[PDB]
C-alpha cells in the first residue's frame, strides 16, 4: 500500500491494457485474411465432389472400399487444435466434445485412434493418455496442404488396411465473427450427399486409363482437401476467438483501473492527513 | 497449538495442505480477473475448482444463527472434519457441485445435499 | 474459345478464356481444343502451355493433378507438391516418428510470442485483487 | 525573463517560513505558497499603450510593453500531480513538457506533443508558421501511439505504413 | 529503515512464502549479508554459489510459470531446476 | 560528460554501440524464452552472441576483491577498453567462447584465456 505502490500498479495495468488492445487489433485483421484464405478453397473441393458424384454414385458404380458402410470395430479421429494460447475455451470445448463421443464409442467396446493437428491437442492427449498415432505441429498461421499429407496418409493407409472402420474430422466451424461452434463430422465412409448426376445422363467421360484407377486418387485427394478446409476454418475460428477474448480482457483491465484509483485516492488523502497532523501537533 | 507435537501429524498436515491450496488460489486471482478462467493450465483449473470447494466447506450453520437463516445448526467433531478436508484435497469428492458444500455439517451431509441439487 | 480454370486445393492459379492447351497427360501427351468431348485424366509434372484468346501464350508449371473436361468447362485440379507413393510414405513415416519421440516444433508467430511475453511479465506479481478489496 | 526552477524557490520559502514557526500546509509548503508564485507570475503581462503613456507621463505614446516569463519546474519521475507542479500548471498559460523517454532515446529537444499545449494558440504564431504547422501537432500525437501499436504487429496495412513512415520522417 | 541502515545484513521473512509452504520463509532475492562469502566454511562457500545462480535465474524466469506450457524446453529445464532447489 | 565533443567520436560511438547491442538483446531474451534459440535469424543469433560477450566482458577482478575471490586484480586502461569493446562489436573475436571474456581484464587476456578453456 501507500500511494507509491498503487500508482506503480495502476501504471502496469494500463500497460497491460495497451498490450491486449494491440492483440485485439492484430487478431481482427488476421481473421479477415484467414477467412479470405478460407473462401479460396471452395472451388477445388466442390468441383471434385461433382466429379465423384458422376463417377462413383452415377448410374453405375465401382465397389470402392471408402464408399461402403462396413462394420465398425475401431474409429479414427483427425483432431484440429490451435498452436497458440489465449484462444478462450475453444480447444477445451472441442476436446470435451470429442472425449464425450469417444467415450460413447468405447462403451460399445470399440477402440479409437487419434491423429493430431496442432500442438495444443498433442499436449492435452499426451496428458489424458489418448492414442495419438501421428501428428503435425507448428503450422501456425500458414497451414499448407503439403504438411497435412503425412497424418491423413497414415489414416487412409490404416483405413484401407482394415485397421480403421470409420474416420472423423473434429474441428471448429466458423459461422459468425461472434459465434463459432465445435463439430465432429464423418468423412469416411464417404457420406451420401445428393449431387444427383441423373441430369448428366446426357454425357460420359473418356476415362484414361480407366475409371477405377482415377476414382481411387480422386477420393484420396478429396479426403485430403476436406482436411485442409477444416484446418483453415479452424484457423479463422481461432482468430475470431482470440479477438473476442482480448476484447473482454481489455474491458476487465479497464474496470480494475477504476478500482485501483479509488484505493489510490484514499491512500493519498490519508498520507496528507497523517503528515500534516504529525507536523502541526509536533509544534508546542 | 498447531504443531505436529500437539495435534498429531495428520491434523497438522491437513491444515497446512488447506493453507497451501488457498494460497495458490490467491496467487491466481489476478490472472483470472484479467484474462478469465480459460487461460489457466489444466492443472490450475483443478486447484481453483478445489479451493472453491474448500472455501464453502469451511462454512457452517450455527445454532445461534437459526434466527437469521432458519437452517438448524450443526456440531462437527474434529475427527469428522479432518477426514472431510483430507477427502476434498485428495480429490475423492471431486465430482460434486460447489453448492453441495455450502452450509453443511460433515462431508456426508454434503454428499447428500448433492443428490437434491 | 473455352473457359479454363487451374485451381489448387489452396488457391486459384489461373482463370480465363483459352484457344488451346498442350498437356503431358499420364498415358502420353494431350492437346485440348474447343468442343473437345468430355474427358478425365491424371497428368504428370511439367509445364502446361496456355494459349489465351487473341493468341497470347503463357506457361504454367504443374506438379501433377487431374484434368477434367465437360461441354464448355475444362479445369485442372493441380496440386502443390510432387505426389507419389515414394514421397507420401516418407512423409507418413516422419509423421509417425514425431508421435513417438514426442517432438513439438515451435510455431513461427514471433508477434504472438512477443505480445504474450510482455503480457506474462506485466501481469506478474500484480497482486491487485488483494489490494482492491473486491471479493471474488 | 526565465526563472530557473521555481521548484527551488518554493523550497527556500518553506525553509524560511518554518524557521519562523508560521503554520504549515499540504506537503509542508507554507499556507500561502500558491500566492507566492501567483503574485510573481502575474507580473508577466502585455500592457496596452494607455498604461504605458500614463506610467511614463507622455514620453512614449504608441508602444505596448510586455514581459514574457518562462518558469522552470522539476517533477519527480513524471509526477505532474505533485503539489507545486499543479499549482504552477494552474497559474500559467501552457506548458512545454520535456519527456525523459524521448530525451534518453536521442530525441533532443524531447518535447512531448499532446500533453504540452499553448493556450493562447495560433494568435501568437507568425502567419507562415500558422499555415505550415497547423497539422504537425495532432499528426505526431497520433503517430506516437500508432508506432506503439506497431511493435506487436508486423504485416501492417500500408495505408498505415505510409503514416508510420511520415511520422518517423518528421520526428 | 533505521535498523536496516545500521546492520550488516537482513533476513527478510515473507508471509506469502510462509503460507505457500516454504518454511523458513527467507526471501533469497532481497536478503543480503555484507560479511558474506568470508564467513562460510569453504565447502559451503564452494557449493552455494551455484544455488545463488540457480535461484536468480529462477526468479528471472518465474513470470512465465503461469504460461509455462507455452515455453521452450531449453528454459523449461531451468524453470524446473529452480522449483526443485526451492 | 558523455557527448562527442569531450570524449571523442571513437569513444562516444563505442559507448552508444554497446548500449544498442544490449538494448536489442533485451528485446531478444523474451523471444528466446517462448520460441527457443533456433527461430532467430542469423544476425539475431550473432547479435545475441556479441551482446552476451559484451555483458560478460564488462566484469572485472579488483585488487581489493582479491580477498573475497582470491583471483588477482587487473587494471584496464581506457585505450584497451575502447579497443576491446569495438573489436567485440566489430566481430574480431566472434571465434572465442563467452566464458573467455568473463573476469579476464584486458582483451588480450580474453584471447589468451580462450585457449585453455
Amino acid at each position: 500500500a501507500g500511494a507509491k505502490d498503487i500508482r506503480s500498479k495502476i501504471a502496469s495495468v494500463q500497460n497491460t491494457q495497451k498490450i491486449t488492445k494491440a492483440m485485439e487489433m492484430v487478431a481482427a485483421s488476421k481473421m479477415r485474411k484467414s477467412q479470405d484464405r478460407m473462401a479460396a478453397s471452395r472451388p477445388y473441393a466442390e468441383t471434385m465432389r461433382k466429379v465423384i458424384g458422376h463417377l462413383a454414385h452415377g448410374n453405375l458404380e465401382y465397389k470402392h472400399p471408402y464408399l461402403e458402410d462396413r462394420d465398425v470395430k475401431r474409429v479414427g479421429y483427425l483432431v484440429v487444435s490451435t498452436d497458440r494460447g489465449l484462444a478462450g475455451g475453444l480447444n477445451i470445448n472441442l476436446f470435451k466434445k470429442l472425449l464425450a463421443e469417444m467415450k460413447t464409442w468405447t462403451d460399445k467396446g470399440v477402440q479409437a485412434d487419434l491423429a493430431m493437428i496442432g500442438s495444443k491437442g498433442v499436449s492435452f492427449f499426451n496428458s489424458v493418455g489418448g492414442n495419438v498415432v501421428a501428428q503435425v505441429t507448428g503450422m501456425g498461421d500458414n497451414p499448407s496442404l503439403s504438411e497435412l499429407i503425412g497424418p491423413v496418409k497414415v489414416m487412409l493407409q490404416a483405413y484401407d488396411e482394415g485397421r480403421l472402420d470409420k474416420l472423423y474430422i473434429v474441428s471448429n466451424k466458423f459461422i459468425n465473427t461472434m459465434s463459432q461452434v465445435p463439430t465432429i463430422s464423418q468423412l469416411l465412409p464417404l457420406p451420401a450427399s445428393d449431387d444427383d448426376d441423373l441430369k448428366h445422363k446426357s454425357w460420359d467421360y473418356l476415362y484414361e486409363p480407366d475409371p477405377k484407377a482415377l476414382l481411387d486418387t480422386l477420393l484420396r485427394r478429396y479426403v485430403e482437401s476436406q482436411v485442409y478446409q477444416g484446418v483453415v476454418e479452424n484457423l479463422a475460428s481461432e482468430q475470431a476467438a482470440r479477438m473476442v477474448a482480448m476484447k473482454a480482457a481489455t474491458d476487465n483491465g479497464g474496470s480494475l483501473i477504476k478500482e485501483l484509483q479509488l484505493v489510490y485516492n484514499k491512500a493519498r488523502q490519508a498520507s496528507i492527513t497523517q503528515e500534516l497532523t504529525e507536523i502541526v501537533s509536533g509544534a508546542a | 497449538q498447531l504443531d505436529p507435537l500437539v495435534v498429531g501429524q495428520e491434523h497438522y498436515d491437513t491444515a497446512r495442505g488447506v493453507q497451501s491450496i488457498l494460497q495458490r488460489y490467491q496467487e491466481l486471482k489476478d490472472i483470472i480477473a484479467i484474462l478469465g478462467m480459460d487461460e489457466l493450465s489444466e492443472e490450475d483449473k483443478l486447484v481453483v475448482a478445489r479451493a472453491r470447494k474448500i472455501q464453502r466447506f469451511l462454512s457452517q450453520p450455527f445454532f445461534v444463527a437459526e434466527v437469521f437463516t432458519g437452517s438448524p445448526g450443526k456440531y462437527v467433531s474434529l475427527k469428522d472434519t479432518i477426514r472431510g478436508f483430507k477427502g476434498i484435497m485428495e480429490g475423492e469428492y471431486d465430482h460434486l457441485p460447489e453448492q453441495a458444500f455450502y452450509m453443511v455439517g460433515s462431508i456426508e451431509e454434503a454428499v447428500e445435499k448433492a443428490k437434491k441439487l | 474459345t473455352y473457359h479454363l480454370d487451374v485451381v489448387s486445393a489452396e488457391q486459384q492459379m489461373f482463370s480465363g478464356l483459352v484457344e488451346k492447351i498442350q498437356v503431358t497427360g499420364s498415358e502420353g501427351e494431350l492437346g485440348i481444343y474447343p468442343g473437345h468431348a468430355p474427358l478425365l485424366t491424371a497428368i504428370k509434372p511439367g509445364m502446361i502451355r496456355i494459349v489465351k484468346q487473341h493468341g497470347h501464350e503463357e506457361f504454367i508449371y504443374l506438379s501433377g493433378g487431374i484434368l477434367e473436361v465437360q461441354p464448355g468447362n475444362v479445369t485442372v485440379l493441380a496440386d502443390t507438391a510432387i505426389r507419389g507413393q515414394d514421397l507420401d510414405e516418407a512423409r507418413a513415416m516422419e509423421a509417425k516418428r514425431k508421435a513417438e519421440e514426442h517432438i513439438s516444433s515451435s510455431h513461427g508467430d514471433v508477434d504472438y510470442a512477443q505480445a504474450s511475453a510482455e503480457l506474462a511479465k506485466a501481469i506478474a506479481q500484480l497482486r491487485v485483487i488483494e489490494l482492491t478489496k473486491k471479493a471474488m | 525573463i526565465i526563472y530557473d526552477d521555481l521548484s527551488k524557490q518554493a523550497v527556500a520559502y518553506r525553509q524560511i517560513s518554518l524557521l519562523l514557526r508560521r503554520p504549515p500546509g499540504r506537503e509542508a509548503f507554507p499556507g500561502d505558497v500558491f500566492y507566492l508564485h501567483s503574485r510573481l507570475l502575474e507580473r508577466a503581462a502585455r500592457v496596452n499603450a494607455e498604461y504605458v503613456e500614463a506610467f511614463t507621463k507622455g514620453e512614449v505614446k504608441g508602444k505596448t510593453g510586455s514581459l514574457t516569463a518562462l518558469p522552470i519546474i522539476e517533477t519527480q519521475a513524471g509526477d505532474v500531480s505533485a503539489f507545486v507542479p499543479t499549482n504552477v500548471i494552474s497559474i500559467t498559460d501552457g506548458q512545454i513538457f520535456l519527456e525523459t523517454n524521448l530525451f534518453n532515446a536521442g530525441i533532443r529537444p524531447a518535447v512531448n506533443p499532446g500533453i504540452s499545449v499553448s493556450r493562447v494558440g495560433g494568435a501568437a504564431q507568425t502567419k507562415i508558421m500558422k499555415k505550415l504547422s497547423g497539422g504537425i501537432r495532432t499528426a505526431l500525437a497520433q503517430y506516437r501511439e500508432l508506432a506503439a501499436f506497431s511493435q506487436f504487429a508486423s504485416d501492417l496495412d500500408d495505408a498505415t505504413r505510409k503514416q508510420l513512415d511520415h511520422g518517423q520522417k518528421v520526428t
